């Protein structure tokens, strides 16, 4: 009998809609089947029940029955005992709030952070996962400044790889909508980025990100020279992802320095070759990202764009088409901090000769914006003809 | 740990798995039989599929649903883009997953709908072969249902389903079928997979031990073992006995699990693949010796490695030669390009062939001569030069709605001379050429599979002896077509069953430290057992537990005490010791002692001894160590 | 237990590389190779120190080759024939495939200034290839396991474990890309040693486009005056990716002068075992080719007298025994030609004097020399650096650190920095000696799944803070080799055996005229501040309890002003209940 109903739930859950008056009826009756079953029971019959009532509120609209159905949610999982149905109901707490986010009154977030954080001490390592994520969107400001940051933080040191990745992922979410994060917790995010499982180095280096470009001046030794240096080393990384992640991040904090940002094309104290390393990775999704960065790294700054222009034309003959045309772009973005010479010209000018027509465009493009060396551009121009070189020609005449 | 069914198609497994605070997705696979469904979808193409009558079902009709459903002169077709089916959504979200673990390629084209628009945040775990095939697959369906497509707009028939006559009212769900995915999604999606090979043994979170372990189906097919110290499941999927070009079965490894989960069988039993083979080649003879042509609707990657060997054997052998092939599919370049990098994945009459500079597969040969051409379509330049007749055409696909071989049904139909043969079990014949019926074209139908007949699947069984058997409910069901093993326990999941298999932990490797194994003190207490009490510090750190030497102060002391006193112990020893005035109040049930030197009574039953007066401490250690010296310790 | 290594080869030197390695009762040859320099008797490894005059098959357990390098696989076939070995032999499959080739070349240049083609036939029959990442499983209680390498085609890293101790050879691998043949990786397997190549120990090397722009530069400049190029190189290996860049170079800027290799179905392997290259070869494999080049030239012996001008990859690299040796000694009286050492010369050849700054090259038969062609080494060997060693011992955090394939200064250098970075031991024994590491024994337990968890449990109350400690505490039962920690019932129970106990109580006498209850508060409120640790229940039939104490009262106290105090409690916690009576005997 308890099989046929969970035959018939599992059945009901498929078939459902929740989009498409009676809610109350359906939501107490889900509230009594709920109530009749024993401890020792199919807990599988239990969460079916919970997810039914959690699709039924996150499709609600009625800014009442979503209080009233998270009132059942608070009043079941208050009494619950079993892991499984506590981390599913904390699941399905946390999608209704994702799929609202708008409509729940302060005192009901309030309640619904209070109740997530309850869990944390009892939990199984899949409730306090699922706990820290109903914390990480349910907590405000002012509340996770004051209490859930510490809290939070204290569970980086987690026996579990899960629980330390959302224990940190948690406090980036609570860093992205507002809360000042202590510089404090720059120490245990570096420390984070020696762990052994790339799920937890991944959000380590995001908050190493984050709390280096908010403090900037603060002092162990700038605290963005070193957050420089510490994203620099995570271009070494043992997994991909790291990697692309780490490219990605290193344009991203533009008030670094002069004397560090510098040392990055100047190879041989973690900076000093990292975007040369990037730059003749094996792995095109890091090779893009370099160049990317670098010409985010340039793009202000003019004394960069002067030292990092033999690379980037370095980059030109590279064997696939997508670092190829990141290439030129950055190359046509940067092209108001650099003269050009015959030596480059020569290199830059042997790329004419493709195939596809992206490439051609694209340079066509890049010699127009640009700055004897002539002659060579007319040269070479002219026999890949024998639309785009008019346009080309209109431009490089006007200057 | 529960296992989630989540497949109605015994062909296309999907299921999911709790190990270990870990859900676990076993072969995302997509149910492509529900397009036979629909009509063809051509390149370019006649008023046939236009002006076509519609279906009224004889009751109370709606002016939208006309025009939804046409008739082919026997049988009712939907006008609409073929709308694949697929794994249920909502007995687990697909982001409480955590790794998904494919065995094919075939056993892979749903992964797109898993991946990529849900919350997944998981690892994707296969063969480099798998992964590289199943992309040519992903590929090669986007790109067929988007050379000419259509509009899905036919939803009318799919909420009334009693009307409508025998084939298509037996829809199993028709409301969660999905049109397909789109190109960027499958970059997306396979941009999640990450290599494995042949037992690799990859930890997974510190949880288990993942390995696949080479059922010997397709290139890089595997069946997977999830491990711990005292665990074992075994999950078996592709799985073929018979010899054939790829690396054969490795049955060692599945040998003592504790759970055996075994999905794919022929899906045509009473069936010997080799004299079918044999059946296709005296076809295909037959059919070029009377100057007709032969279309073979096949997969890109399949066994057309093995039925282009055997169709030049044969047809050299039967005393023709200067018949041209044509492999035409948008990935066939691809797919014979890397068909010959994969020497590693081969069997060893196929792998030799590589320490000699020669190419494993045959039909590389073909392409240094001209007897096997390929292009990506018909239409493609290069193709109506090349074009001869008579020839036979391994082309597009073999569900024949859409791809390059619908448009070669058009051409060679109606000359009786040509012939169709249909090489593939999951798609019915006489089912998939119901809309050509005025066709007056041979259409043979031998059926090519080597995977496992009920006979092969029973042996495997009983010779691998696990423990508990987990198998769908069809499998068990009769010529006795059936798997029986009398001698252990079958557990039975059929569609949309949460099963709650019986596996429990009762055991977990841990590891002590030098020194507290040194301190260890071993004492004789049954016949081939001994007992020693344990105390230290625990760092686990992952899972990995290691306990380092030492509220600490007097838990680190702690001993137990068997072995009941006896009567004539403890006077018998406290009456020399100093103190010879014991008053020995022996009760029919108990004994009871009390002492002049102090106010103190010892209270003995025959499983508890305890004292109830005290006084100056040193009374109390006569006390403590007379009692302590004739009564058993750890 | 210790690990023991001895190498017969590549011990404060390069070349004629073979380690024996001994941990846990097995024993292992690593890279079985030659010696180029010489070829009296210490050309091959001294394969007596293992066993003398007989085959060494019941004393080794497995040979494991890295790469097809002469100097790591040299003497298989000297190995496995001359002296005697019938067991396994593992490498990759390109290893499998290239090995014969290069060991037939070397046999025929050596045999005419020795083992046969038959003996390098049925030593090819012994090996038993393995794939990447693979564990393969040799007899049990040995495990091994392949790494990608890089620096040739099919080059592995070996992971080889025995019973808890694990250990990683490099043989030769680069940690930087080149055209074809990515970087090596491994994973944080934590071994206990680190076997390390340190050829390049010293130097950091440029970059891609420093080196690669000075060998074309070097090449075009020399060719566009009317000279000859020479650059002396391996038949499959490094010559590969020269050919790749040197036919881009000639394809980018249009030149027409002719480039030979001096040799034919080398690139047919190449094309083979494109998963065993980089990522965008196997992006561009279908297409675009780049494994035949339609600028490279077969090469005739009449060509070398021409007066125009070439380049030429001659087949002998180092320039020690074969064609390229006679091509340099036609173009070594003369000016404005060149050549190019681009690999490693080990010293006793050719090349090394060439490098080493001699302008006089003495001959057989006394042929004198005067070298007035200019002499250009460069790297394009693909070994790792000293940022290249860093990284792979940050990438893989052994505990200990032991350099080979080297010269001894550069490993004394790399030996300080890697104490003064990572605080590690690093080793560098010489040719013949052993070196021993030890290593702890860490004997493991199968503990019970509901004993960790109520551990789990009680810890699971307070925020992780890593400084504070747990307690663990249970039965370690074992019965036939299989060691148990379980809790006392469960081992009582399964044993048979039941538990006695033994219970003190205990009367205190003290002076007071109120209430029992207020005796048992003040109780209460005084041990809750001289303990302040311990867990103080008040039940409420007036009985205090302390984890394992419970605290009553007799006769209801019959008589006033005096209260008699029960004080009861186990011998499991005999401490916690004798000291705090004696505090009342302290404080009444
Ligand atoms: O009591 P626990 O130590 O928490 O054991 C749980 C519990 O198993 P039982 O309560 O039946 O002993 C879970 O079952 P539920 O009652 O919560 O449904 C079960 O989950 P499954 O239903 O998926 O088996 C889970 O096993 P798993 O490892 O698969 O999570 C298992 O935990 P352990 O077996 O690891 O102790
Ligand atoms: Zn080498
Ligand atoms: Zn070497």
């Amino acid at each position: 009998n308890s099989r046929e109903l969970l035959e018939l739930l599992v059945k009901i859950t498929d078939e459902i809609s929740y989009e498409d008056g009676e809610l109350k009826e359906v939501a107490s009756k889900i509230f009594q089947l709920y109530q009749l079953q024993e401890r020792d029971s199919d807990t599988s019959i239990r969460v079916k029940l919970l997810e039914l009532l959690s699709g039924l509120g996150c499709e609600c609209a009625t800014e009442q029955a979503l209080t009233m159905i998270i009132d059942y949610f608070i009043f079941l999982l208050r009494k619950e005992v079993s892991q499984k149905v506590l981390a599913q109901g904390m699941m399905c707490l946390f999608r209704i709030g994702e799929r609202r986010k708008h409509m729940l009154p302060i005192s009901y977030k309030t309640q619904v952070a209070h109740l997530a954080k309850e869990q944390l001490r009892s939990g199984s390592a899949h409730t306090q996962k699922n706990a820290m994520l109903v914390i990480g969107r349910f907590a405000t400001k002012m509340e996770g400044e004051r209490h859930y940051v510490w809290k939070l933080a204290f569970y980086i040191d987690s026996q579990d790889s899960s629980v330390r990745a959302q224990a940190l992922h948690a406090l980036l979410t609570l860093g992205e909508r507002g809360s000042q994060l202590p510089a404090v917790l720059y120490k245990r995010a570096v420390e984070a980025m020696k762990d052994d499982y790339e799920c937890v180095r991944k959000e380590a280096l995001q908050l190493v990100f984050m709390l280096g470009n908010r403090h900037p001046d603060y002092i162990l030794l700038r605290m963005i020279d070193a957050a420089f240096s510490k994203v620099c080393e995570a271009l070494c990384d043992l997994s991909l992802q790291i990697r692309v992640l780490a490219a990605e991040l290193l344009g991203g904090m533009t008030a670094v320095s002069r004397e560090f940002l510098h040392q990055t094309l100047d190879k041989k104290s973690g900076a000093c070759g990292a975007l040369i390393h990037g730059l003749e990775d094996e792995f095109l999704e890091v090779r893009t990202a370099a160049v990317a960065s670098m010409c985010k790294l340039a793009l202000s700054r003019p004394d960069f764009a002067v030292t990092s222009l033999d690379f980037l034309v370095d980059m030109f003959n590279d064997e696939i088409e997508d670092v190829r045309l990141k290439a030129i772009y950055s190359l046509t973005a940067i092209a108001k901090h650099i003269v050009l010479r015959e030596d480059q010209l020569e290199i830059m000018l042997g790329s004419l000769e493709d195939y596809s027509v992206d490439v051609r465009e694209g340079l066509h493009l890049m010699l127009g914006a640009c700055r004897t060396c002539l002659l060579m551009v007319v040269q070479k121009l002219l026999d890949v003809l024998a639309n785009s070189t008019y346009a080309c020609m209109r431009k490089i005449g006007q200057k | 740990m529960r296992l989630y069914c989540l497949s109605g198609d015994l062909a296309k497994p999907c299921y999911i798995i709790t190990f270990k605070g870990l859900r676990i997705m076993l072969d995302c696979g997509l149910t492509e039989q529900t397009v036979l469904n629909f009509l063809p979808l051509p390149f370019v193409q006649s008023l046939k599929w236009s002006n076509l009558p519609n279906f009224v079902p004889s009751r109370d009709h709606d002016p939208q649903m006309d025009g939804e459903l046409k008739d082919c002169c026997g049988r009712v077709f939907v006008d609409s883009t073929p709308e694949f089916n697929l794994p249920m959504d909502k007995m687990l979200d697909f982001s409480e997953v955590d790794v998904i673990l494919i065995s094919n390629y075939l056993n892979m084209l749903a992964l797109p709908y898993i991946t990529e628009n849900t919350g997944f945040k998981g690892k994707v775990y296969a063969t480099e072969p798998t992964l590289q095939i199943g992309r040519f697959f992903l590929e090669e369906l986007v790109d067929y249902i988007e050379v000419s497509p259509k509009a899905c707009t036919a939803r009318l028939w799919k909420e009334k389903l009693h009307l409508l006559p025998s084939p298509l009212s037996e829809a199993f769900r028709a409301k969660k079928w999905r049109t397909i995915f789109s190109l960027k999604d499958v970059q997306g999606s396979l941009s999640k997979v990450t290599i494995m090979g042949y037992d690799e043994k990859l930890d997974i979170l510190g949880a288990f031990i993942a390995t696949p372990v080479s059922s010997g189906y397709c290139l890089g097919s595997s069946n997977w073992v999830l491990s711990t110290a005292h665990e074992k499941i075994c999950y078996v999927s592709g799985s073929s006995t018979l010899t054939t070009h790829p690396r054969p079965i490795n049955q060692s490894a599945l040998k003592h699990a504790d759970v055996l989960i075994m999905t794919g069988l022929t899906q045509a039993p009473t069936v010997n693949p080799d004299t079918k083979l044999g059946e296709l080649c005296m076809n295909v003879a037959l059919t070029i010796r009377n100057n007709g042509s032969a279309l073979i609707p096949c997969y890109p990657s399949g066994v057309v490695y093995d039925l282009f060997e055997c169709l030049t054997q044969n047809l050299e052998n039967a005393g023709l030669n200067n018949v041209p092939m044509f492999f035409i599919s948008p990935v066939a370049d691809s797919s014979l390009a890397y068909s010959n990098i994969l020497a590693e994945w081969l069997s060893s009459a196929k792998q030799n062939k590589v320490y000699l500079p020669d190419d494993p597969f045959p039909h590389a040969f073909y392409l240094r001569n001209n007897k096997l051409k390929h292009y990506n379509h018909v239409f493609s330049e290069g193709f109506s030069k090349d074009f001869r007749q008579p020839c036979v055409v391994f082309c597009g696909h073999p569900s024949l709605r859409f791809g390059d071989a619908v448009h070669f049904i058009e051409m060679w139909g109606n000359n009786p001379n040509n012939s169709i043969i249909f090489t593939e079990p999951d798609f019915p014949y006489l089912q998939v050429l119901a809309p050509f019926q005025p066709l007056a074209m041979k259409a043979f139908y031998c059926p090519i599979d080597t995977s496992l007949n009920y006979q092969q699947a029973n042996k495997l069984i009983k010779e691998l002896k696990p423990n508990v058997l987990v198998i769908p409910e069809a499998y068990t069901k009769p010529p006795n077509l059936f798997i029986e093993q009398p001698d252990k326990k079958i557990i039975t999941f059929k569609c949309g069953e949460i099963i709650r298999l019986p596996l429990k932990r009762k055991l977990d490797r841990i590891y002590i430290t030098s020194e507290l194994a040194q301190k260890i003190s071993p004492k004789e207490v049954a016949a081939g057992v001994t007992f020693s009490t344990l105390t230290g510090v625990l760092q686990v750190k992952d899972k990995v537990h290691c306990i380092q030497p030492c509220k600490e102060d007097v838990l680190k002391n702690v001993k137990y005490e068997y072995g009941s006193i006896d009567v004539d112990a403890v006077m018998k020893k406290l009456a020399q010791d100093g103190f010879s005035n014991i008053k020995l109040d022996r009760t029919g049930g108990a004994l009871t002692l009390n002492l002049v030197n102090e106010d103190t009574v010892i209270k003995f039953e025959d499983n508890e001894t305890h004292i109830i007066c005290g006084g100056k401490p040193t009374t109390r250690l006569k006390l403590r160590d007379t009692i302590m010296k004739c009564l058993q310790s750890f | 237990p210790d690990i023991k290594i001895t190498p017969l080869g590549a011990g404060q030197d390069v070349g004629r590389s073979c380690l024996l390695l001994s941990m846990g009762g097995k024993n292992i040859m690593l890279d079985c190779g030659m010696h180029m320099g010489y070829n009296d008797e210490r050309r091959f490894p001294d394969f007596s120190y293992i066993v003398p005059e007989g085959p060494i098959t019941s004393h080794i357990d497995c040979v494991i080759i890295s790469h097809f390098h002469l100097d790591h696989c040299g003497a298989l076939p000297y190995m496995s024939e001359i002296v005697g070995y019938t067991g396994p032999i593992y490498m990759t499959h390109p290893t499998k495939a290239i090995a014969p080739i290069l060991l037939e070349d070397m046999r025929k240049v050596a045999v005419e200034r020795f083992f046969t083609t038959q003996m390098i036939k049925d030593c090819m029959k012994k090996v038993i290839p393995v794939t990447l990442h693979q564990s393969m499983m040799v007899d049990t209680d040995l495990e091994i396991k392949a790494y990608y390498a890089g620096h040739v085609l099919g080059a592995a890293m070996f992971w080889i474990k025995v019973g808890s101790q694990s250990v990683v050879y490099t043989g030769d691998y680069n940690m930087t890309p080149d055209r074809h043949l990515g970087a090596a990786w491994i994973d944080k397997c934590r071994p206990d040693l680190l076997i390390s190549e340190s050829t390049y120990a010293t130097t950091i090397r440029d970059s891609k486009r420093c080196r690669e722009r000075d060998f074309l530069k070097k090449v075009h400049e020399c060719v566009a005056k009317g000279g000859k190029v020479l650059i002396p190189v391996f038949a499959l290996g490094r010559a590969q990716e020269l050919c790749i860049l040197l036919e881009t170079y000639w394809e980018r800027m249009n030149l027409k002068y002719p480039i030979y290799f001096a040799l034919e179905k080398a690139n047919t392997y190449y094309k083979m075992f494109i998963t065993w290259t980089n990522q965008k070869i196997r992006k561009t494999f279908v297409h675009r080719n780049m494994f035949d080049f339609k600028h490279i030239k077969p090469f005739d012996k009449a060509y070398i007298d021409n007066p125009g001008a070439m380049v030429v990859f001659a087949t002998p690299g180092m320039l020690h025994a074969g064609l390229s040796l006679q091509i340099f000694k036609k173009w070594a009286p003369n000016e404005n030609n060149m050549v190019i050492m681009p690999g490693y010369c080990v010293q006793g050849t050719v090349g090394n004097k060439i490098l080493g700054g001699a302008k006089k090259v003495e001959f057989e038969n006394r042929q004198v020399v005067e070298v007035k062609m200019a002499v250009e080494y460069m790297s394009f060997s693909a070994h790792a650096d000293a940022k290249g060693i860093m990284q792979l011992i940050q990438n893989c955090e052994p505990k200990n650190v032991m350099l080979v394939h080297g010269e001894a200064g550069k490993m004394k250098f790399l030996r300080s920095k890697i104490k003064d970075e990572f605080n590690l031991e690093t080793y560098m024994p010489a040719n013949g000696e052993t070196c021993v590491i030890s290593t702890p024994v860490k004997i493991p337990v199968d503990a019970s799944v509901s004993l960790l968890k109520a551990e789990a449990r009680s810890y699971n109350a307070q925020p992780p803070d890593p400084k504070r400690r747990r307690l663990i505490h249970g039965v370690l039962v074992m019965k036939d080799n299989r060691i148990m920690l379980q809790n006392l019932t469960d081992a009582l129970k399964e044993i048979g055996i039941n538990r006695h106990v033994m219970r003190f109580t205990s009367k205190v006498k003290m002076d007071d005229s109120g209430p029992v209850i207020r005796t048992s508060e003040r109780l209460k409120t005084l041990l809750e501040e001289k303990l302040a640790g311990w867990t103080v229940t008040m039940q409420e039939n007036g009985s205090i309890a302390i984890e394992s104490v419970e605290v009553k009262v007799e006769e209801d106290e019959k008589d006033p002003k005096q209260k008699n105090i029960l004080i009861s409690w186990t011998n499991q916690d005999e401490d916690i209940g004798a000291y705090i009576l004696n505090v009342l005997q302290n404080m009444c």
